[PDB]
DNA sequence: CTGGAGAATCCCGGTGCCGAGGCCGCTCAATTGGTCGTAGACAGCTCTAGCACCGCTTAAACGCACGTACGCGCTGTCCCCCGCGTTTTAACCGCCAAGGGGATTACTCCCTAGTCTCCAGGCACGTGTCAGATATATAC
DNA sequence: GTATATATCTGACACGTGCCTGGAGACTAGGGAGTAATCCCCTTGGCGGTTAAAACGCGGGGGACAGCGCGTACGTGCGTTTAAGCGGTGCTAGAGCTGTCTACGACCAATTGAGCGGCCTCGGCACCGGGATTCTCCAG
């Protein structure tokens, strides 16, 4: 297939699923490195790392629309680092 | 050596480029640069910890050495990032 | 004693106007709340229920499906435009995201 | 029928044991001593139901995957007249053999280890089965485990557990294997308990016969202790583990702090070696050749391997709990150059088998065996040896029985030694007392 | 040994009404309960807000009618108001 | 004389950055306040210093849209604000 | 009845508004554009403004009702009686 | 009976103890409120007043004028980070915007 | 007859004077500083009370102020201000 | 490249002014004291679920190499702002009038909270069958 | 002519059971609330005056934008190795409940001083009109 075919079919597969797309195990060992730092020994329980994991990836969706409309207000279709800065920037954080 | 075949990476890297890709595709991109996936997890990280050093300040305050969901939803109510499922 | 009929029964409504009452007093927004109020508030509460229901409902029927789940929610709320203006800073959980590609 | 060796005695009259049981419409199982040959035993059951009551229905034999390549040479031995099948694949070579060997009906007999069974549990429920035997039956102590639901499914017409170890931690257990036995005459647990007698109820169902009054030819056992002491390395880190203070962090971050929600498990893992714990062992070149053996006192104790390769040729086997200290055993090793084997749960089936026979072979190069006791330490044989290492010390204690019978098993005809590195003031005391006050409630029953 | 309210039946009987044949998810219930919750503080904060700027003592409808016109967008906000009027006129007679 | 393109901007730029004082002239807005209300509710009078807080607020939104405005017009490389650089800085915001 | 005053915001006025915001060029379409986005913002605030007016029955708009909609809105103003 | 002191003299405090427990008492924020919690809330208030007038004084002699105006407090809120974080959302009136072009359109 | 207005303006004035003595401020730098502590104000008491929900008690007391303030704070800010309100309850409960 | 001219704020010193600090008087909320009753700290107990090893299987990610979509530097292009001056209109300032309606206080009397008592909606509980989630054989 | 479409299990929903504690009855309590009426702050347009601001027009050079060519980087799929995911097993940290006992806060009445508004005024600094460099630009 030629390139950006299998992309497009990608971008329809995954838009259409719920799923969550981060692996479990790896994300969790991150939240509790994270947490050490703040107060130490801390237990979890299973259901609170979901409520991160559903968080996290609705934040990081929610930013690459944004990102990929200052991508093409620059008249370009590759998603660059300063497209993620400047929508960080207009939406004040 | 036996005792050192595995070696381990930084827990940031468990974060893979395949995983920031289908996020990216969910989101409707197409294509996309090298450089993201080190500025992705920065801007992760970022959020991770604004959100887990507000959940444990209520887990404190309770005097509990668990977090529990409730504290995460409160967490996430506070910035304006509401949450529905988890209860509350 | 007469035989008791619950408040809801009278306003002609089926959620509760004593919990919301028990709500209202113990949540410390004033120091009295009248009568009216806990009607008024249960009426809102139902209507605004129905109202995503009805949409769920027929984004469920489109899909074939005979039970609304979490992804049937999400469709309704975001076709809706009073509902995705009124909902426009939750998550909801499973819920995936409307299609679109530019 | 049997033909490549006659039976012993004890091994005759155990099949008229079971075949009492078919007639008698009851299941029951059986439990010689570990090692003792029940394998054979089996196998004629298998036969005498083809040569002399005609049955030849398909039955089922469940087995550990070690004992799989096992399994099979010991069918084809001893009764080569009964045909056999085993499963153990990938998905492709599952499907195929499913495809082409299972359904076609050219067999009598399925073995496969307890996972493929899971796996493809719908082939399986298919066919209707005649006998359905379950080596090493402690993998059905709960009566909630997966497994546990899936063998209970099946059909079948009679049912027989083999295990060296019925009792393994309490009751319940007992009424586990109970129940899938005879459903019908132990209904529930609760039952079976608060009645409770000892040996009344088991003598109906129950066959138990010691090495010692079956095989005197046998050498007898012997057990011996050693304590040790902890070197320095490892008296500082088990100090700090007590103390949450450990420290230490890779990546610069002022030493961070290590996360400790167990204690137990730490300190245990350093009682073995503290270079299991990173950043203990020392400079980023690592390569001190003899730092190792001085820096663990289970291991400055060691230094005992050296005396009994040149004391003859009596074989030992360090078994062990933990991957990672059988890592470093594996690398001092090759610092010495001694002569070594080692099997894992990491480990593919087609080599363990190759392993075993390498080191059994009559006159082989092999001196020292190292086994997990849970991957290698069930249902392999392994006679050629004479002593026995424990490197570490489990929380019930047949866990560890067994793994001492590996080597002490019919054929033997040298005293197998028994040898195990405790830490005399330690948590590890704690843990090999508890092993020993489950024991009591067992206590080798006659 | 311990209780949890929710609005879980309440859903339900007013599910039933709009579509006889649908059934719901545990899932799909938990939002349902969440909504409900959030909506709730919602009208109950600006009511109390309003109460107080203009020094009074007592939480009315006339109070929770004016924070409804506040909150919903306006094709909501004018049937959220004749479904409370309609409701108010019927439980005092 | 003559300055050149883009020089009395730049003194704008600084003199309006420098001073505190309200742009809209006053009484202009006033109407445009009042015409507003009508659709809302008839014959409503007014505090003046109700007006002043409506405009004070007013000059703020627009002075800071107007920044959003023009970063991402830089982004596009180009120097002069366009329509659309409203449109994607209001869409980015949330608006 | 008033007639269009949004024409009384003037094309200097909103040059200079663009000047504080630090805007060098300006496209002769912006006028329009801006003219608008004010309109939209202005009927947002002054309706909320209008509801609490109402509540308290008055006739008269106060500085206080313009503060309690600006601050629903997420637009803190320091200065008018907060 | 005793002559009076005042609760904000009793804790070394210049803000008022005692209206800030009426305010919490009848603002409805809890079915009660503890002694200690009006004296923890006026010393706040008081250090976060002298945080912000402490820089508006600065910015008012640097403009060498001698009274604190409404653009001297933009310029001291604005110009340090945690107080432009605790006020992010906040006009204030008679305020300024900071001086500020962007590079790109300056001359070469 | 014409009713009383409350505010903080007194006390504003007396601690500009014991930060720089010798500087005054205008009326209008007034109004927007009695807003400012009327803003802090109901952003520490709307936390302080729903964290006692949360737990389910009905009492508002120091240690609920603490975990407010530490919430709404920015990080160096909140670390002086929890030592001026912790040493102020220190020197008023040697006093009471 | 750069001297020169000539419009830009920029200091400087005088002139007037209603903003800000002072005080007065006296108002009405903070103070103290005593009392009441119940929020919440303490200790104890139980037992759910969180944390640490292994084992098992095979989706998944790893790195490799291949090749061409599209990133982005120069150029030419010719339109639409900028800045100037002019003329022009409507902003500001001040002055003075009528009367809408914010505000006060006063009066009266409907409203809701309190208590105790009571019995039916709603809680969790344990089954069951089906909606869906793929297994099972077809079918053309 | 092959991928649904036939075909087949199975945890999740939905039923009803038993159970128990918040909702509902029906009076007394005493304040908030509403409505009358009063006063006089502050609002709405009156005019004229006349500065400043907006408006118009249009010379001219800045930036917006299309196109070309160039070149390395992102996407593709291969085989490969990796460890997510799932079962099993051990254990006991610490959420949770109930129970008991006593420091605390709210309340009352009474009390008297910080803080309110009113009336005041000499000094901060807006404003005007004098000269100072010093921004920028252009034709030598
Ligand atoms: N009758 C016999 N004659 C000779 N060797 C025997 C006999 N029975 C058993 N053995 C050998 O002794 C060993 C018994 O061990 P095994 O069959 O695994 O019994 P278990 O299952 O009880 O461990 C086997 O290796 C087998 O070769
Ligand atoms: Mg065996």
């Amino acid at each position: 297939y030629r390139p950006g075919t299998v992309a497009l079919r990608e971008i329809r597969r995954y838009q259409k699923s719920t799923e969550l797309l981060i692996r479990k195990l790896p994300f969790q060992r991150l939240v509790r490195e994270i947490a050490q730092d703040f107060k130490t020994d801390l237990r979890f329980q299973s259901s609170a790392v979901m409520a991160l994991q559903e968080a996290s990836e609705a934040y990081l969706v929610a930013l690459f629309e944004d990102t990929n409309l200052a991508a093409i207000h620059a008249k370009r279709v590759t998603i660059m680092p300063k497209d993620i800065q400047l929508a960080r920037r207009i939406r004040g954080e | 050596a036996k005792r050192h075949r595995k070696v381990l990476r930084d827990n940031i890297q468990g974060i893979t480029k395949p995983a920031i890709r289908r996020l990216a595709r969910r989101g409707g991109v197409k294509r996309i640069s090298g450089l993201i996936y080190e500025e992705t997890r920065g801007v992760l990280k970022v959020f991770l910890e604004n959100v887990i050093r507000d959940a444990v300040t209520y887990t404190e305050h309770a005097k509990r050495k668990t977090v529990t969901a409730m504290d995460v939803v409160y967490a996430l109510k506070r910035q304006g990032r509401t949450l529905y499922g988890f209860g509350g | 004693r007469a035989k008791a009929k619950t408040r809801s029964s009278r306003a002609g409504l089926q959620f509760p106007v004593g919990r919301v009452h028990r709500l209202l007093r113990k949540g410390n927004y004033a120091e009295r709340v009248g009568a009216g109020a806990p009607v008024y508030l249960a009426a809102v509460l139902e209507y605004l229920t129905a109202e995503i229901l009805e949409l769920a409902g027929n984004a469920a029927r489109d899909n074939k499906k005979t039970r609304i789940i979490p992804r049937h929610l999400q469709l309704a709320v975001r076709n809706d435009e009073e509902l995705n203006k009124l909902l426009g800073r939750v998550t909801i959980a499973q819920g995936g995201v409307l299609p679109n590609i530019q | 029928y049997v033909k490549w060796g006659k039976l012993r005695d004890y091994q005759v009259r155990g099949l008229n044991w079971l075949i009492s049981l078919y007639e008698n419409g009851i299941n029951g199982i059986l439990a010689d001593e570990m090692g003792l040959g029940k394998t054979l035993q089996t196998i004629s059951l298998l036969g005498y139901m083809k040569h002399y009551r005609n049955i030849p229905g398909p039955h089922m034999v469940l087995v550990p995957k070690s004992t799989l390549h096992n399994w099979m040479s010991e069918f084809k031995r001893w009764v080569p007249t009964l045909r056999s099948v085993c499963l153990i694949g990938d998905k492709e070579q599952r499907a195929a053999f499913v495809r082409d060997v299972l359904l076609p009906g050219e067999w009598d007999v399925c073995v496969t280890s307890y996972e493929m069974l899971i796996k493809e549990k719908s082939v399986f429920k298919k066919f209707n089965w005649r006998y359905l035997v379950i080596d090493e039956a402690h993998r059905i102590k709960n009566e909630k485990s997966k497994l546990s639901e899936i063998v209970r499914e099946f059909k079948t017409t009679n049912r027989l557990l083999l295990t060296g170890t019925p009792l393994q931690n309490n009751l319940h257990e007992l009424w586990s294997l109970l129940n899938f036995l005879l459903p019908d005459v132990f209904n529930s647990a609760d039952d079976f308990d608060s009645w409770f007698r000892l040996h009344m109820v088991l003598r109906p169902f129950l066959l138990r016969r010691i090495k010692a009054d079956v095989e005197k030819s046998l050498p007898p056992k012997k057990e011996v202790k050693i304590y040790v002491g902890l070197s320095k390395m490892q008296r500082e880190w088990y100090t700090r583990i007590l103390m949450k203070d450990i420290d230490i962090l890779n990546s610069a971050g002022k030493m961070d702090k290590m996360r400790l929600l167990n204690i137990l498990m730490q300190l245990r893992k350093c009682c073995n070696h503290p270079y299991l714990f990173d950043g203990a062992e020392p400079g980023p070149p690592y390569t001190t050749d003899m730092h190792l053996v001085t820096n663990s006192g289970k291991m400055v104790v060691l230094d005992k391997l050296l005396p009994k390769l040149k004391e003859q040729g009596s074989r030992v086997l360090i078994f062990s709990q933990m991957t990672r200290v059988l890592d470093i055993l594996e690398d001092y090793c090759m610092w010495r150059n001694y002569e070594y084997c080692r099997l894992d749960g990491q480990t593919p089936h087609d080599e363990r088998q190759d392993s075993i026979n390498a080191y059994n072979e009559p006159n082989s190069t092999k001196f020292v065996f190292m086994l997990s006791t849970r991957a290698g330490g069930l249902g392999i044989n392994l006679a050629t040896a004479d002593v026995v290492i424990l490197y570490d010390s489990d929380w019930n204690p047949q866990v560890d029985l067994q793994a001492m019978d590996r080597a002490h098993r019919i054929g033997q005809t040298k005293t197998v030694r028994v040898f195990r590195f405790i830490t005399d003031n330690t948590v590890e005391e704690r843990i090999v007392e508890r092993a020993e006050m489950k024991l009591r409630l067992d206590s080798i029953v006659i | 040994k311990t209780r949890k309210e929710s609005y879980a039946i309440y859903v339900y009987k007013v599910l039933k009404q709009v579509h006889p044949d649908t059934g719901i998810s545990s899932k799909a219930m938990s939002i349902m309960n969440s909504f409900v919750n959030d909506v709730f503080e919602r009208i109950a904060g600006e009511a109390s807000r309003l109460a107080h700027y203009n020094k009074r003592s007592t939480i009315t409808s006339r109070e929770i009618q004016t924070a409804v016109r506040l909150l919903l967008p306006g094709e909501l906000a004018k049937h959220a108001v004749s479904e409370g009027t309609k409701a108010v006129t019927k439980y005092t007679s």
